[PDB]
Parts: structure tokens; C-alpha cells; sequence
DNA sequence: TCAGGATGTATATATCTGACACGTGCCTGGAGACTAGGGAGTAATCCCCTTGGCGGTTAAAACGCGGGGGACAGCGCGTACGTGCGTTTAAGCGGTGCTAGAGCTGTCTACGACCAATTGAGCGGCCTCGGCACCGGGATTCTCGA
DNA sequence: TCGAGAATCCCGGTGCCGAGGCCGCTCAATTGGTCGTAGACAGCTCTAGCACCGCTTAAACGCACGTACGCGCTGTCCCCCGCGTTTTAACCGCCAAGGGGATTACTCCCTAGTCTCCAGGCACGTGTCAGATATATACATCCTGA
């Protein structure tokens, strides 16, 4: 049995923010049930959003309406200008 | 060909293809779009850069090397956003910000 | 096996340490009982939660993620385990 | 095709003469005609016009059927009604219970004539606040009266009262504000119970578009009211020009005068008198100023919203109807000589004035509300004219006041504010002259009925009718569109006007020496600063020449010129 | 005579040093205990794993704080440093818990 | 004349006993357009949802003073202040 | 004045003394404090946002220019207080 | 053979059909059992049919034959349990509990 | 277009409780936003516990058990009740 | 403690209407019938994590005992808010005029689901080694009685 | 305003168990192709939303005035804190039994999917009465004085 996680990126992270830091296993447990939290709720509002509208097809548009309701104010404008940056190189390569 | 992966297209260090993966097998939607796990995954890059940078600072003020619970409870609670965002969170071995009210100080 | 006044397991000085580190400078001495009250109800909704999990599986031991999906239930989020 | 009407409506007319209780004697049958006033009416003079209209109503009544007046205007209304009924119930001597309904702009001069025209009669009004009513429908709430007059909404909050009582003839006024049968008015006069005559008074008919003529004919007659979504096809004709014309407009408009003879009745002034001076309408135009012309393009090109149309209206008539620019222009808002330099309507309004007091003639000007009458207000202060001024919001006291106060001769005010809409029906005026009109008829039907106020039975003077419209601007565009419109219903109204006696040969007169003005206009679809050009609208003869020549040594002779950081500054708070 | 601090100062150490640290401030046994009494009611015969009772005393200790915290500002809002009874369940009545 | 707290107590059976919405509906809108300007330009707004908004802040704003009438009568006087308010707010999480 | 108007009091003002009394009245309060109407109207303002933003937002996400009633009453079950009779 | 609704089978009033279709589309699970939207639709006729009881008597209560959201906010607070249940909700129209605290009173 | 509801439902279940008792059109769309409300609740809880234990089915017992989930005390029990009773009788016949 | 008046509040009858209850034509979604296949049930085995016990240490809890400071009651002052009245004033209702965008349809096409082939990124097991817990001593700081 | 002294920070030293890197070993991520279809875009209709004014009147606003209550101050007493002493149950370390979680192999039957057929339910009307409103009349209650 293979239990995977988001441990290995979250070190990455680290390893780009902070070189010389590292992290504890409870704090990296932590770390990826943040990550699994915000995961599920981006993904709820997207479906929520999708099925209001009645689509079918979850895309980047509600995706990016889920960001900027779930988080408040600079969060959902740097994470809106990171997310369309990351799209935007994506797309164009 | 060379298989290339889609998240080092992007530009991301995240796992798009996992994300998009949970995405089709979550019960979220019947389709899913093609940038919505690149999206995602790099608002989660975000996220995770903001907290680790918080929670960093917080080590270094600490003299530890090594970020722990408590750093992550420092990190979180002493920034207004991720405090809005996480308030009911309860984060374990966290701990509580130091606090006293002015009026309980002698005098 | 029944289990009785294991509630009073809790101590005076542990609820003192929980108010002390509240921010409570001073307490009153029937502050105790009643807190032992609330967490007796805190604890009933938790666990009927989680034990409700438990059964739904058809499993005799209770997980901590089925505490962990109890307590998002009730709205409070718990970090770090799951 | 729809003769079915023709022969069938006929027989219709019979079953409401004998079974409700040649067009002109089959609906006519029962005849009569008097050139003798009834004896009730005192103090008046008697004309041909309200004989064979007097008389004409009368035949309406003694068939049992009701009717519209199509006049023109100033043919005297309220002297068929008082005739009317002092003529009718002269002989009957049934007299009431009889209700007559008028605009509140226009109520205590209702009972002013029949105060002086004749005596007799009583009325019930309804003003004020729900005290002198209690008085009033508490004395006779036993139902005792010859007459009660009333205004719109009093029946709808009295319909809990009046409306129990039973009804036989009643009068309404004005069917332009009646209009739709949708509205809760209409619908509501269904809750008044009943009365079995009926008329309704009207200066112009509805509306260019014209659905409604569905509502109007239900409202006035038992006739369509059985089928309502019948003639919106039938409609077509208003909306190839001589086959089109032909089919559309000659078909189905002679299908109307053929229908519609013998219920609307319409005169003119000259059919009366002749004594009307002129044809009495003229237009004018104007320019802008750069600073306020930067207004079009940029807010034009802000594209917050309704502003497109609601901003140019402004803008040419004043800046300082936005409180924001009014602000930034000048901190300290007092009176100030850029007041009226902003504009070239008040540059050439600061050069009618000196030439208005000096001929000793007065002006009625019609103006948009709020903000405008004000700022109007205070240019007229600042040069110091005095004025009167008339708008929706005053009560009842000074409007009867102010009315009385326009009569005395002695006036030295000449000029005065009068709202469109509120006013437009709001006075009965023989004595004045010149006319002025902003806002350019949104409804044709608004600006020639608030138009006639001037020109009236027994005028001395020689009217002259302006509009004041700036070049490059949308609002010559709404002129191009209400003159359209004066065609639209310059196929139903300019041809309900040969319709008095039903004639024969004068229609086709108006076809072709009205198709020449439609034609002319086909030619019009597609300066005045000087002394001389304004000089020529007020002479009307070279004695006005001669004595406006005092004025040139001044506004001309003259022992700065109109015309950046307003313009940018402007553009940087109009971006919100 | 022997040194004694004027009341109220060992309380104020008291809370900067349990504020300080992350330390867990009931011990386990009881409590678990505590949690398999209460667990007896419902099921009879079940196993709990370490991490899940250490997950109880996480959210019951968090919880009790923060209450405590709440509590806190109603007595100071009183003008009162006691805690009383009717301020938790004040508390609890403006949370909407009851 | 009433002893004064009579009418307070009328009016309270009187507001209690109803269903009647509290705030005029053309202020209330213009608030609530006014408020709307700072995030999107020209936008359209039907009945329906400004009677929403209208709802859900009467009663938001009824269940506040509720708590904050515990909080003053919790302070032993009869009359709230703003420190009950935002000490109600404090509490519930709002701020 | 009369001459120019200069009347505006801007909006939030025109939730009135008597309003906010009134649902202060209905609330359960017997005695108001005179400093509650500026905290009244702080705190509406907040809400207002609050819920508006929301509202907008699901309203942009749709691309129409029209706020509908089933903007807000996901915007209202969207901050954890929920509506009925709207739709839903 | 003649088509019988499966709501007429289990004796419900409520479409279990419809609510089948809702789970399907519903995106809820990838498969639906045959018992969920009976058991579920009877779960909704307990509740709807014990809120219109609690509405009926309260009507009867206030002289008035025809049920007003009034007596819905009422029915639901004055019960403990919908009031657990519902505790969250903001009823349209409602208005609230007629309540008075006893220290209020004169005396 | 043709917007389905419950309403008619909620008219049936009102004349078998009180026969003789009436209700207005805006308290049957309180009724109507209330079953919407509570299905989606119950649909909801029992996709979380078809997720949590690795089912790709719904059945009566998620449904079951998100029942005593979301209802407190006697409203789970007489809910169960009631339930249990209609699947039996449904697939007893 | 107890009677009299004025105000608001409840009751009885009449009346009048707009929302509610019922019938109707129709049509699209629900029921019946049939088929394939893959997910869930079920038997069997493995092991590891839970429970239970026992013994030795000792930090922590219970119990008591002074005493000082804070909870609480009382009292008095002053000022701030309720209460009523005359005066404005915009809210409410209506009615007009325009048109922007909600709402539906009809194509038509890029786009995502799906299956076969392939392989390298991530993971479980497995090794170091050093950052941090723990301790012992000294210097420093904050509290309390002169 | 100051020393005695108890608690805390700081610094040097030591031992260890978890952080961090490596190495097979997959199995899910990537690529390449199809195939049907959701929605993107253009077009058409027409409804409700926007502005504005007329007109009435219930509500808000400003103000005068009284007195109810918030708040400051004081005295009392009681009860909870700080500390010492004594007891006990937590804790840790070890050992042992075993049963319930976890997995795998086998099988079957419940539901997705499609086609066919029809009636349950829905928009649109029609009539019609529950109650909202108005008038008249009497009771509940507060406020006053006795
Ligand atoms: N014979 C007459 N002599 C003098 N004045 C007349 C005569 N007939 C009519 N008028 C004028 O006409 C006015 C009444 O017309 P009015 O009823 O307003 O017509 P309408 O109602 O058609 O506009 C009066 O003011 C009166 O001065
Ligand atoms: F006589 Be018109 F009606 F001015
Ligand atoms: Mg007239």
C-alpha cells in the first residue's frame, strides 16, 4: 500500500522560500492537510458554481471565481495573478 | 518523443497532474477543463509560498532553525489574511499568541 | 465494565492551567463544575459523531480520521492529523 | 373587407340608441339646433363654434352615446359643459347627481367659471388635507348636489365613497392622460360602479405609436370592447411611398374616417375668427462653448449609465445641474458673470432680454425640472427680471394665487418659469404673447399642448413661438425624431382634422398641400448673432425695428470672449 | 518574615508561561478515560486509536481556551478580573451553542 | 403623560407582535447602489434581490441587538451602548 | 438652499434614528444610548459589502450586467446564513 | 403492462423519481443505489409533514385557515429540535419570538 | 420553459395533515426552499461518506447514516423510522 | 391600599377584493423492458497495533491556613435620553417614455472523454549525523518591604 | 526612590532520535490517436429595469422639559490566592495475548445505458371566498389622586 502526499512539494517550497530552513514532520502533516483543505474547498465551490450555471465542464473561469470568493482581498489578487501567470506560460509554450 | 511534464511547463513544482486527477475522480464536475489543475495547482504554490515564508520568518525570529507547530501558529495567527482565512482552524501542538489585557497589568 | 465520576478525573489545577493560559488573570470557585459540564457536551457531540462514522463502516475501532471528519462536521477544522 | 363594420356598426348604432339607452344622420337621426345660449349662462359672448359643437354634444346625448372632443384648442370646453348641462337640465331640470373630473392644475378656475359664467349650480371640490374633506362628504355625505367637481387621484382614494353613490353623466379631461387601459386609473374607474352618459375632453389625440387606440375606444364606447387584440395589424398603415402610402396609408386610413366620423370634433381659431395673427411658430438655433463641448465627445465616450441621453440634455442647458462641476467651476457658488457665459443659450437669452423689457412685450418659457428652473431662476435674479415661477411640487393655494396674480395688466414682471407637464394644463391665458421651449416635445402632444397657452380667443397681441436648440448635439436629433413623429401622426391626426361635419373634397386638399409640407420636410431630412437676424422674430412691424435700434449701442458697440484645466480636471472626475 | 508575592503577580507568570509554551495542560489518562465513559453510551466495545485521543484532547483543549478567552473579555466587560458562571454561559448563549 | 419606559415596552409588543419590514425601501436601495458602485460599474439590480438584501439585514441586524441587549442587561443597566455592540461582535468571530 | 439645493445628506444617513429604533425595538432593547446610530450604521455598511461583493462576484462569473435574487441567496447561504422564500 | 409510479409503491406523496433523477445528475456519487431515493424522499415527508403540522396548529392558534411565514417562524422556534436544525436559517418574513427579559419588567 | 417544483407535494402532505387548512404562495416557497435545502444537505452528507469509505455507490445506508447525521435526537429516530418503513414496504412488494 | 379617567386594545358586523383553489390541453420526463459488466459482497490469511498487566519514580494534586484585595451593596449627583408637539420632507403610489440586456434558438466546431503504448517521478525501505532537548552553572532582572 | 532575594535569561557542554539523502521498484503521468458533444458565437424577441415628475400624507426632524438611570465614590466582608505539607496517581519502561484492520482471490447481480410508450405534472385560464379594512362599541391598563 502506497499512501501518497504533498510532502516532497511542500519541501520544495521551503527550498525555494527558505534554503537554509527545514521542517518538522508534525508541522509537514499540517502543511498537507492545508493543502487537502483548500484543495476541497476551491473544488466545492467550483462545483457549486458550476452546477448553478449549468455546466457541465469545470474550467479555469470557475476555478477563478472560487479563488476570489474563498479567499479575501490580497490573497485573491496575488493568487488570481499567479494562477493566470501559470495558465498564461502554460498555454503559450 | 521525450515526455515533458505539465508542471514543469507551467512553471509549477505542484503535481497538475495529480490535481487534475483528483479533479476527475473527486465527483467535482462530469468534465474537467484543461487549466483548471494548472490554475489550481499554482494558487495552492501561492498559498503554500505565503505560509512557509510566514512561518520561516517566525523560525528565524525564533533562533530554530527548523519550523515547528508553534512557528505555523505564530506564522498564521499574527498575519490578518491567513487568520480570516483559517480562523476556524485548530492547528494541533499550536499554542496560543501571548496576550494580556491592558487592564489586568498592576499599576 | 461501568465507568462513573471520571469526569471528575479532570482537576481543579488543570482547568486552572486551561484559564491561565485563556488569558484569566483571577477565578472564581464555580467556574470548575460548569466547565466540566460544557466539555462533557462537547464531547458527547464529537464522539456520537465520530462513533456514527465508526458504524457507518462496519469497523470496531474508531479512527482518528473519523474524529478528524467529526470535527470539520461540526466546523471546526483540525490540522496536522489527517 | 371590413365593411362588416360598416353596415354591421351602423346597426350597432342602433342597438345603443333603442337596445343600451350616411354616418351623419343614421347615428345624427335625432335632430335640433338653437343659436340661442340657455338662459343660465350670464355674462359671455356667443360664437358660431360652441352652437353647432353645443348642439352636437346635445345630439350625442339625446341618441344615448358618448363622444370626444377632437378640438383644436381654446374652443372653449368648459363653456360646452356649463352650457351643456345648464342647457339640457334647463329643460329636464334633473341637474344632478353629475360628476366632472379636471387636472389639479386647473380646478378652482373650473369653478372660477362656474362662479362668473353661471350661477346656480353648486359644486363639491376635494383639496387640502383630509380635514376640509371630512366637512365637505360629511355634510353631504346624504348625497345632495348639483355637481361635484374632482381630480385624478381623489377617485381613487374617494372611490370608497363617491363610487357607492349611482352616477349618470360624467366628464373627463384631458384622454391623453388617460391612455392606457392598464393603468390602475382606467381599471379603477370599473370599480366606480356606473354612469350611463359619458364624454371625454382632449386638446391632441394618443400617442404617434397608437396601440392604444384599443384602450381609447373602450373606454369611450361599448363598441370594440368584445375583441382587444383585433387591430394591431390593422395598425400598419402608420408604421414605394405612393404605393405604400396608397395601400397602407389611403386604404386603412380612409377605413378610419370611414369608421370614426361621428365621434371626434375638431375646429381652428382661423375657422372661428381669422383673429389669429400668425401662423405664430418659429425655431431658432445656437452654438456651444469648447469648454462644454468636450463634454460630447468625452462623456459621450464614457459610454454611468442612461447618462448618453441624460447627459447632453444637460450639459447644453446647464453645467451646473451636476453638483461635482458645479463644484470644481467654482468653489464659492455665488452669483457670478460666468454664470451665463458657460452657454450660448444664456448669451443670446442676455441678448433677447434688453430687446424683451424694451418692447414692453412678455414671454413664457417651458423649461425640464429641477435643477434647471433654478438655475433659471437665479440667471433671472442676476440680471434681476422679475418672474413668477409654477412647478409640480407647490400646492393648490398659490397656484389659484398665482393665477389671480398673472391677471392684473399692471404685471412688471414679463417673463415667468412654468413646468411642461405640471403647468402645460395649469392656465387659461388670453393676454399673453411670446413662447420658449427647452425640452422639445419627448411627446409632441406636450409641446403643442402647453404650445396654445399663448394664442387665445380675443388676443391683442401677435404670438411668436422659439425653440432653442444648440448645433452638434443630440438633442436637434430629438427634434429631427419629433417631427417625424408630427408625420407618424400627421397621417392620423392631420387627418382627423377635415373631420368636423364630414366633408368630401378638403381631405385630399390636405393630401396634397400637406403631402407638399410632408415633401418639404423630405427636403429638410436631408448665423443669428448679429442684431438684424433676432431684431426680425420680435418686430412683427418696422415700428419694433425702429426702437430696438437703442439697444445696439451696448450689446454691440460696447463703449472678454466666450471662451482648459476644467476640460482635464472635468475628465478626471466625470470618469467614475 | 518570609517573602510572599502580593497576589496576582504568580498568576500573571502563570500565563505568560503557559502562553508561552505549546504544552498539552490535561493529563492523559484521565481524560481517556474520560473519553471512553463517554463513548460507552453509544457503542459498546470499541477500540480507539492513540492519534484519535490525541485528537480529542487537541480540539477539547483548543475549545476550552478559546472559551475561556470569550469568558474572559465578558468578565473584563463587566468591570469585573473574576470569572463567573453566568459569563461562560453567556458566552455560549451569544455563540449560539445553546 | 406615560412614566417614561411605558411606550418603549408598547412599542416593543407592538414591532414583536408583526412582520412589518422596518427601513424605507428607496433610502435602503440607494445604499445599497451606492455600495455596489465601488465594485462594478453600471449594474443592474431587480426587486426581488434588494427585498433580499432588505431581509437579510433587518433580521442580522435585529438577532445583534438581541445579543447586545444580553450584553447590557449582562452589565447590570438597561440601556445598550457601543461596547456591547462591538463586544457582541467580538465574540461572535465578526472582527 | 432654494436658489441651489446643496440637500443631499448622501445615502447610509438615510437609514433614520427612527429606523434603527424601531429595529432596536423589535430586538428585545428597551433604552437606547445615543452613540448606537453611527455604530448601527458602520456595522450595515460592513454587511452590505460583505454580502454585495459576493452578489457581484457570482454576477461577473455569469457575464450579465443584472443582479438577480439567486446571486444573493447564494451569497447569503454562501456566509453561512441561509434564506428562504426567494428561491433556493 | 400499465406503468405504476415507485413513489405509489412505497406509499409517498414525494416524486421518488424526480429525487433518483437529482441524485444522478447531482453529481453526488458516480452510481445511486435503489433504496436512496425512497428512503430519502420518505426521510423529506417525516420533516415537511411535521413543519406543516407544527404550522397548522399554529394557525389554528391565530384564527387564520391560510398558513403565513409568520406561523412558519413560529412553528420552527417555538419546537427545540427544528430550532437545533434550523438554527442557521433566516426565514423571510418571519418576524420573531415575542420575548421580554423578566428584568425589564416594572415592579 | 418549464421550472419544476414541489409545491403540489407540499399541498398534498399540508391536506393530509390539516384537510381544512389552506397555505399561501409564500410560505409554499419557504416549503419549497426548505426541501431543496434539506436534500441537498442529506445528498450532500452522504457523498462525503461514499467518498470517505471508498464507495462509488449510494445506498440506503449512507443515506441512513447521514439522516442521523444531520437530524438531531427524535427526528433521526422517527426519520429512520419512517425510511426504513418505506424501503421495506417498497421492496417488500 | 383603592376609586376615576383617558388611552390603547379587543370584539362584532359589513363590505370588498386580490390571491387561492380547481378544471383543462398538452408534452416531456417517468415507467417498462432488455442487456452487459464492473463494483461490491464474501471467504481466507497475515500482522501490527490495541489492550491488559506490573513495578518503580516522582511530579502533581489534595488539603489546610493566613490575609489582602476585589465583589457587592448603598448613596448621591448630574445629564442624557424618553416623550410629546409643531413643522417640514421626502417616502409611497401612480404614471410616462425608452431601451439594455435577460432569455431562447440554431448552427458548428474546438475540446475533452477514452483507450493503447510507454516510461520516469515519486514512494517505501534503508542508512547517516547533527540540530535540539536536557543540564549545570553563572549573570541578570523584576518584585517587595525599608 | 533602594537592597534582599527569588525567578529567569544566557552560555557552555553532552547525548540522541528524528531530519535528510540514496536506491530499487513500480504504476500513474505523458503521448498519440480517435469520437461525440458542450458550449461559443451570432441572431431574434420582448420584459423588466432605468430615469423622471405629480401629488398626497405618514413619518422624520427640531425642540422644550422632566426625571431615570449611569457612574463615581465609600464601606464591608468574604473568598480566592500564595505557600507549605502530605499523599497519590500519572508516567515510563517493559512484557505479553490476541483480534480486528488490512489485503487478495473469486463471483454474482444491480445499475448504467438505450429504446419504447404514455400520463403526471405544468402554464393558463376560470370562479370565488379568507381575510384585510372600516365603522361601531366595549374592555385592559396606566396614571393620577385619595
Ligand atoms: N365668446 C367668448 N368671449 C370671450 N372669451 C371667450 C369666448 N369664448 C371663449 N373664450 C375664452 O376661452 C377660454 C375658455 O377656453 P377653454 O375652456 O380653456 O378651452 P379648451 O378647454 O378647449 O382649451 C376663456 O378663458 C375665455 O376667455
Ligand atoms: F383652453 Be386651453 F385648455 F389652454
Ligand atoms: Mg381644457
Amino acid at each position: 500500500t502506497r499512501k501518497e502526499s504533498y510532502a516532497i512539494y511542500v519541501y520544495k517550497v521551503l527550498k525555494q522560500v527558505h534554503p537554509d530552513t527545514g521542517i518538522s514532520s508534525k508541522a509537514m502533516s499540517i502543511m498537507n492537510s492545508f493543502v487537502n483543505d483548500v484543495f476541497e474547498r476551491i473544488a466545492g465551490e467550483a462545483s457549486r458554481l458550476a452546477h448553478y450555471n449549468k455546466r457541465s465542464t469545470i474550467t479555469s473561469r470557475e476555478i477563478q471565481t472560487a479563488v476570489r470568493l474563498l479567499l479575501p482581498g490580497e490573497l485573491a489578487k496575488h493568487a488570481v495573478s499567479e494562477g493566470t501567470k501559470a495558465v498564461t506560460k502554460y498555454t503559450s509554450a | 518523443a521525450k515526455a515533458k511534464t505539465r508542471s514543469s511547463r507551467a512553471g509549477l513544482q505542484f503535481p497538475v497532474g495529480r490535481v487534475h486527477r483528483l479533479l476527475r475522480k473527486g465527483n467535482y464536475a462530469e468534465r474537467v477543463g484543461a487549466g483548471a489543475p494548472v490554475y489550481l495547482a499554482a494558487v495552492l504554490e501561492y498559498l503554500t509560498a505565503e505560509i512557509l515564508e510566514l512561518a520561516g520568518n517566525a523560525a528565524r525570529d525564533n533562533k530554530k532553525t527548523r519550523i515547528i507547530p508553534r512557528h505555523l501558529q505564530l506564522a498564521v495567527r499574527n498575519d490578518e489574511e491567513l487568520n480570516k482565512l483559517l480562523g476556524r482552524v485548530t492547528i494541533a501542538q499550536g499554542g496560543v499568541l501571548p496576550n494580556i489585557q491592558s487592564v489586568l497589568l498592576p499599576k | 465494565k461501568v465507568l462513573r465520576d471520571n469526569i471528575q478525573g479532570i482537576t481543579k489545577p488543570a482547568i486552572r492551567r486551561l484559564a491561565r493560559r485563556g488569558g484569566v488573570k483571577r477565578i472564581s470557585g464555580l467556574i470548575y463544575e460548569e466547565t466540566r459540564g460544557v466539555l462533557k457536551v462537547f464531547l458527547e457531540n464529537v464522539i456520537r459523531d465520530a462513533v456514527t462514522y465508526t458504524e457507518h463502516a462496519k469497523r470496531k475501532t474508531v479512527t482518528a480520521m473519523d474524529v478528524v471528519y467529526a470535527l470539520k462536521r461540526q466546523g471546526r477544522t483540525l490540522y496536522g492529523f489527517g | 373587407l371590413l365593411d362588416q363594420t360598416k353596415d354591421t356598426r351602423i346597426t350597432h348604432l342602433l342597438r345603443q340608441t333603442n337596445a343600451f339607452l350616411d354616418y351623419y344622420n343614421v347615428a345624427h337621426r335625432i335632430k335640433e339646433d338653437i343659436k340661442k345660449q340657455p338662459s343660465i349662462l350670464v355674462g359671455g359672448t356667443l360664437k358660431d363654434y360652441q352652437i353647432k359643437g353645443l348642439q352636437w354634444m346635445v345630439s350625442l346625448f339625446n341618441n344615448h352615446l358618448n363622444g370626444i372632443l377632437a378640438d383644436e384648442m381654446g374652443l372653449g370646453k368648459t363653456i360646452q359643459t356649463i352650457s351643456l348641462l345648464t342647457y339640457l337640465y334647463e329643460m329636464k331640470n334633473i341637474r344632478g347627481p353629475y360628476l366632472v373630473i379636471v387636472p389639479l392644475s386647473t380646478l378652482s378656475n373650473w369653478s372660477s367659471e362656474f362662479a362668473k359664467w353661471a350661477p346656480t349650480l353648486r359644486t363639491i371640490s376635494f383639496k387640502g388635507s383630509p380635514n376640509e374633506r371630512k366637512a365637505k362628504q360629511a355634510k353631504i355625505r346624504a348625497g345632495e348636489f348639483d355637481v361635484v367637481l374632482t381630480t385624478f387621484e381623489y377617485i381613487i382614494k374617494e372611490r370608497a365613497l363617491l363610487s357607492k353613490v349611482k352616477w349618470v353623466h360624467m366628464i373627463i379631461d384631458e384622454g391623453h392622460r388617460m391612455k392606457n387601459a392598464q393603468s390602475k386609473l382606467s381599471l379603477t374607474l370599473n370599480t366606480h360602479y356606473h354612469a350611463d352618459y359619458r364624454l371625454i375632453l382632449t386638446g391632441t389625440p394618443l400617442q404617434n405609436n397608437l396601440p392604444e387606440l384599443w384602450a381609447l375606444l373602450n373606454f369611450v364606447l361599448p363598441k370594440i370592447f368584445n375583441s382587444v387584440k383585433s387591430f394591431d395589424e390593422w395598425f400598419n398603415t402608420p408604421f414605394d411611398k405612393i404605393e405604400l402610402s396608397e395601400e397602407e396609408t389611403l386604404l386603412v386610413i380612409r377605413r378610419l374616417h370611414k369608421v370614426l366620423r361621428p365621434f371626434l370634433l375638431r375646429r381652428l381659431k382661423k375657422d372661428v375668427e381669422k383673429e389669429l395673427p400668425d401662423k405664430v411658430e418659429k425655431v431658432v438655433k445656437c452654438k456651444m462653448s469648447a469648454l462644454q463641448q468636450i463634454m460630447y465627445q468625452q462623456m459621450l465616450k464614457y459610454r454611468g449609465f442612461n447618462n448618453q441621453i441624460m447627459q447632453l440634455k444637460k450639459i447644453c442647458n446647464h453645467p451646473f445641474v451636476f453638483e461635482e462641476v458645479e463644484d470644481q467651476i467654482n468653489p464659492t457658488r455665488e452669483t457670478n458673470d460666468d454664470i451665463w457665459r458657460v452657454a450660448g443659450k444664456f448669451e443670446l437669452l442676455d441678448r433677447i432680454l434688453p430687446k424683451l423689457k424694451a418692447t414692453g412685450h412678455r414671454v413664457l418659457i417651458f423649461f425640464q425640472m429641477t435643477q434647471i428652473m433654478d438655475i433659471m431662476e437665479d440667471f433671472l435674479r442676476y440680471i434681476n427680471i422679475k418672474y413668477l415661477r409654477l412647478d409640480g411640487h407647490t400646492k393648490s393655494d398659490e397656484r389659484s394665487e398665482l393665477l389671480r396674480l398673472f391677471n392684473a395688466p399692471d404685471s412688471e414682471y414679463l417673463c415667468f418659469i412654468l413646468s411642461t407637464r405640471a403647468g402645460g394644463l395649469g392656465l387659461n391665458l388670453q393676454t399673453a404673447d411670446t413662447v420658449i421651449i427647452f425640452d422639445t416635445d419627448w411627446n409632441p402632444h406636450q409641446d403643442l399642448q402647453a404650445q396654445d397657452r399663448a394664442h387665445r380667443i380675443g388676443q391683442k397681441n401677435e404670438v411668436r413661438i422659439l425653440r432653442l436648440i444648440t448645433t452638434n448635439s443630440v438633442e436637434e436629433v430629438i427634434l429631427e425624431r419629433a417631427y417625424k413623429k408630427l408625420d407618424i401622426d400627421g397621417k392620423v391626426i392631420q387627418a382627423g382634422k377635415f373631420d368636423n361635419k364630414s366633408t368630401s373634397e378638403e381631405q385630399e386638399a390636405l393630401l396634397r398641400s400637406l403631402l407638399d409640407a410632408e415633401e418639404e420636410r423630405r427636403k429638410k431630412r436631408e448665423e443669428e448673432l448679429k442684431d438684424s437676424e433676432i431684431n426680425e422674430i420680435l418686430a412683427r412691424n418696422d415700428e419694433e425695428m425702429a426702437v430696438l435700434t437703442r439697444m445696439d449701442e451696448d450689446r454691440s458697440k460696447k463703449e472678454k470672449s466666450r471662451l482648459r484645466e476644467e476640460s482635464e480636471s472635468a475628465a478626471v472626475y466625470n470618469g467614475r | 518574615k518570609p517573602h510572599r508575592y502580593r497576589p496576582g503577580t504568580v498568576a500573571l507568570r502563570e500565563i505568560r508561561r503557559y502562553q508561552k509554551s505549546t504544552e498539552l495542560l490535561i493529563r492523559k489518562l484521565p481524560f481517556q478515560r474520560l473519553v471512553r465513559e463517554i463513548a460507552q453510551d453509544f457503542k459498546t466495545d470499541l477500540r480507539f486509536q492513540s492519534s484519535a485521543v490525541m485528537a480529542l484532547q487537541e480540539a477539547s483543549e483548543a475549545y476550552l481556551v478559546a472559551l475561556f478567552e470569550d469568558t474572559n473579555l465578558c468578565a473584563i466587560h463587566a468591570k469585573r478580573v473574576t470569572i463567573m458562571p453566568k459569563d461562560i454561559q453567556l458566552a455560549r448563549r451569544i455563540r449560539g451553542e445553546r
